[PDB]
RNA sequence: ACGAGACUCUGGCAUGCUAACUAGUCUUAGAGGGACAAGUGGCGUUCAGCCACCCGAGAUUGAGCAAUAACAGGUCUGUGAUGCCCUUAGAUGUCCGGGGCUGCACGCGCGCUACACUGACUGGCUCAGCGUGUGCCUACCCUACGCCGGCAGGCGCGGGUAACCCGUUGUGAUGGGGAUCGGGGAUUGCAAUUAUUC
């Protein structure tokens, strides 16, 4: 139970710029497509256990999960583990990266804004698209 | 505001902190975690390695407080 | 089969029990072995209704109950004995369903 | 893991840390002082124990030493007869404040 | 409260003056004799009357009572 | 002509298909166990049906 | 010729068929202290160490134990063992020894023979619960 | 002289039976073992790596209690609550495609099969096989 | 003499009782028993009664019903229950039909909601509902396997007038509880967005 790895005070995965304060391997919120049941399924399929020491965990596991996410369609694995599915402009699940870019694409509002629809301006004002009631409850969204 | 503690495994520094725990009156992972201010899981791994050396015996398992003792 | 069942159902325990006892006595006078009564859990027909015909006042509700009791008794006898013991001037309310199965 | 007796600390922190008076309301108005009374030691000791439960919480709630590892402190709270506590010395400060009317 | 209303009080008094011979002190016996000699249309009221007659015999065994 | 209009789209929740069997009242219907009355009419006849206040 | 009393508590129950045989103790149909909840293992160990082996060296007991709730099926097991043991001692040997042993067991604690009478009460009138009421507006 | 297989605490009982079944060595899991959420009250996917053996054994325990237990009532120890956002709850279960895939993987094992009337049924020969195996591994090297 | 109590219903209790081929006397429901301030102490013209304690399943134990005179409280929009002053044909009959009110600078009133090894998944041991359920109407009832992406389920498939079927229904913003909002097959409700759907 002794590892020859050294403690690293500089570690970089996906070219983000965030503070390293708490532990790792489930504070991966900065990493957008790895974690929870999909990562657990991949890890259990990789046949690795929890025998070693916690806290000092490197990024080989997350890199392997990302790499297996690169080409998931070949193995016929159930493809309901990706963010934007059945989207316009591509019938296949294409890869993207970088911070400050996923958030924009989480709301593809360009086409609905173009068609002069009420749902575009429902989304735009930050108000309720499905119609959450907001007159006595539901005042959050701007605080 | 987590503290910075030397966890590096070295030729010299490593074999000076693995022989300081038994030099205290009440030595348990909870007590060492409240007093020496290092994760209790490190103490858990330490007493597990002491078990691996064959000088103690396991009784029960728990994610917080483990039970390894001796009767000799 | 000679297996016959009698289902006695009524809203009160007194008339139902008196009818059951009289039927069991009549069957037992004959040298016949008869299974003991079986008591169903007496399903309760609750109905809650607002008291006020209008919509004024404190919200007050009538809780109406209709308690239906049902008993089954098993025996072995030809039809003539059953239809001779049935016509015994039954007291009102104790509905009788006699089945052969 | 002890081998020895916890009896010493067991007894000698709490079960005579305990206060000896509390305070009660006065007249028909006025919330600026409270008249000093006592209780038969059971109710006073158990009010001190309840505030010590609050203190053990605040030593766990937003703190380092957690719940289900203070068995030494619980045995201290339990056994019999000397003085080392914290919430009970708060209670004793209030003791003196109220007793300033005796 | 356990105040015995006029019904149980009057019943116990009339019971004790009419058949003092049969009635005793042990609640089981008072209940039995009360059922035997009094047409009480309840069971709870019967137990109440028997309890009060037991109390009244505890009263009479140590002096006279005006009722 | 008549059949050119009637039965075009089925009304599977027709409210007007029910009424109080005593006074023909649209509201407060009691369809449970088949009473099919306005609750006021049921209160009027509940004791006669067999429903009683026990609790 | 039917001396059986089983043991029931709250909602759970355990039929304890007690009969003479080789005289060995079988409890829970599973190992002694391995039970999955792990909450109340030590509480079960009071009688087997308080009584001894000679006392239960002739008892063949087979238990049908059912019931959800630790407070229900647990403590029902202890009521069951106490009641079955008391009945067996009363019937098969004498009554003075029964008084001694049963006095010991039910003097260890009282809750053996008494079940809790508390039960959920009816939701009351014009309020979310049995006592709470919908907020009154002025 | 005659042993029932629910003789030990079912944790280690299913552990030993699944150890034997997995050491049979002729069965490998398909690619749709764990990716199923099954019931919403769970947070993750199956991990045991023997969940088929224990699922078949537990179904068997339900079978023992109830004939034709395809619909035998389930028991969920953890909770009576399931708060699911903006609508009330349901009653725990798993997936049906998983059931048929596991039954396709179950053929030739003489463990559990369907019935002509709706539900499941027990394999007596495999029943006695597991009985004898459990008895002769419990009375040989675990208590001697 | 009403009212209060008593009384009915309701839960609480049998090493007891009347018996069921769906449980094995545990579930169901009995002509019945059991508590009464009863036993003992302490307060009470030592009265009515109050406190306490063994004992006991239970020791001010849920509700229902509930006194004349009442009030211009509500109801004529529940009622061929009701006395007639009195409008309009835009009858306040009908016909999957048609704007709203699902606005947000709020004018108000019921409503939707828990702070950390307690909150939440490993799915690794037998759980409860109180109750509902299909033709005088009537055409609308509750529900178990397969096409399989990951289950309600687009179609067949049986059971249930119901105890028989549904159904034994590491020191605090991190991993921890969700601010709008998008994909998978959608339960088949014209329209749901001008309220149905993981």
């Amino acid at each position: 139970l002794v590892i020859p790895e050294k403690f690293q005070h500089i570690l970089r995965v996906l070219n983000t710029n965030i503070d390293g304060r708490r532990k790792i391997a489930f504070a991966i919120t900065a990493i957008k497509g790895v974690g929870r049941r999909y990562a657990h399924v991949v890890l259990r399929k990789a046949d690795i256990d929890l025998t070693k020491r916690a806290g000092e965990l490197t990024e080989d596991e997350v890199e392997r999960v990302i790499t297996i996410m690169q080409n998931p369609r070949q193995y016929k694995i159930p493809d309901w583990f990706l963010n934007r599915q059945k989207d316009v402009k591509d019938g296949k699940y294409s890869q993207v990266l970088a911070n400050g870019l996923d958030n924009k694409l989480r709301e593809d509002l360009e086409r609905l804004k173009k068609i002069r629809a009420h749902r575009g301006l429902r989304h735009f004002w930050g108000l309720r698209v499905r119609g959450q009631h907001t007159k006595t409850t539901g005042r959050r969204g701007r605080t | 505001d987590k503290l910075n503690n030397l966890v590096l495994f070295d030729k010299a520094t490593y074999d000076k902190l693995c022989k300081e725990v038994p030099n205290y009156k009440l030595i348990t992972p909870a007590v060492v975690s409240e007093r020496l201010k290092i994760r209790g899981s490190l103490a858990r791994a330490a007493l597990q390695e002491l078990l691996s050396k064959g000088l103690i015996k396991l009784v029960s398992k728990h994610r917080a407080q483990v039970i390894y003792t001796r009767n000799t | 089969i000679h297996r016959i069942r009698i289902t006695l159902t009524s809203r009160n325990v007194k008339s139902l029990e008196k009818v059951c006892a009289d039927l069991i006595r009549g069957a037992k006078e004959k040298n016949l072995k008869v299974k003991g009564p079986v008591r169903m859990p007496t399903k309760t027909l609750r109905i809650t209704t607002r008291k006020t015909p209008c919509g004024e006042g404190s919200k007050t509700w009538d809780r109406f109950q209709m308690r239906i009791h049902k008993r089954l008794i098993d025996l072995h006898s030809p039809s003539e004995i059953v239809k001779q013991i049935t016509s015994i001037s039954i007291e009102p309310g104790v509905e009788v369903e006699v089945t052969i199965a | 893991l002890t081998g020895e007796n916890p009896l010493q600390v067991l007894v000698n922190a709490i079960i005579n840390s305990g206060p000896r008076e509390d305070s009660t309301r006065i007249g028909r108005a006025g919330t600026v002082r409270r008249q000093a009374v006592d209780v038969s030691p059971l109710r006073r000791v158990n009010q001190a124990i309840w505030l010590l439960c609050t203190g053990a919480r605040e030593a766990a709630f937003r703190n380092i030493k957690t719940i289900a590892e203070c068995l030494a402190d619980e045995l201290i709270n339990a056994a019999k007869g000397s003085s080392n506590s914290y919430a009970i010395k708060k209670k004793d400060e209030l003791e003196r404040v109220a007793k300033s009317n005796r | 409260g356990r105040v015995r209303t006029k019904t149980v009080k009057k019943a116990a008094r009339v019971i004790i003056e009419k058949y003092y011979t049969r009635l005793g002190n042990d609640f089981h016996t008072n209940k039995r004799v009360c059922e035997e000699i009094a047409i009480i249309p309840s069971k709870k009221l019967r137990n109440k009357i028997a309890g009060y007659v037991t109390h009244l015999m505890k009263r009479i065994q140590r002096g006279p009572v005006r009722g | 002509g008549h059949q050119q209009l009637y039965w075009s789209h089925p009304r599977k929740f027709g409210q007007g298909s029910r009424s109080c069997r005593v006074c023909s009242n649209r509201h407060g219907l009691i369809r449970k166990y088949g009473l099919n009355m306005c609750r006021q009419c049921f209160r009027q006849y509940a004791k006669d049906i067999g429903f009683i206040k026990l609790d | 010729q039917s001396v059986q009393v089983f043991g029931r508590k709250k909602t759970a129950t355990a039929v304890a068929h007690c009969k003479r045989g080789n005289g060995l103790i079988k409890v829970n149909g599973r190992p002694l202290e391995m039970i999955e909840p792990r909450t109340l293992q030590y509480k079960l160990l009071e009688p087997v160490l308080l009584l001894g082996k000679e006392r239960f060296a002739g008892v063949d007991i087979r238990v049908r134990v059912k019931g959800g709730g630790h407070v229900a099926q647990i403590y029902a097991i202890r009521q069951s063992i106490s009641k079955a043991l008391v009945a067996y001692y009363q019937k098969y040997v004498d009554e003075a020894s029964k008084k001694e042993i049963k006095d010991i067991l039910i003097q260890y604690d009282r809750t053996l023979l008494v079940a809790d009478p508390r039960r959920c009460e009816s939701k009351k009138f014009g309020g979310p619960g049995a006592r709470a009421r919908y907020q009154k507006s002025y | 002289p005659g042993v029932t297989v629910k003789d030990v605490n079912q944790q280690e009982f299913v552990r030993a039976l699944a150890a034997f079944l997995k050491k049979s060595g002729k069965l490998k899991v398909p690619e749709w073992v764990d990716t199923v959420k099954l019931a919403k009250h769970k947070e993750l996917a199956p991990y045991d790596e023997n969940w088929f053996y224990t699922r078949a054994a537990s179904t068997a325990r339900h079978l023992y209690l109830r004939g034709g237990a395809g619909v035998g009532s389930m028991t969920k120890i953890y909770g009576g609550r399931q708060r699911n956002g903006v609508m009330p709850s349901h009653f725990s279960r798993g997936s049906k495609s998983v059931a048929r895939r596991v039954l396709q993987a179950l053929e030739g094992l003489k463990m559990v099969e369907k019935d002509q009337d709706g539900g499941r049924k027990l394999t007596p020969q495999g029943q006695r096989d597991l009985d004898r195996i459990a008895g002769q591994v419990a009375a040989a090297n675990k208590k001697h």
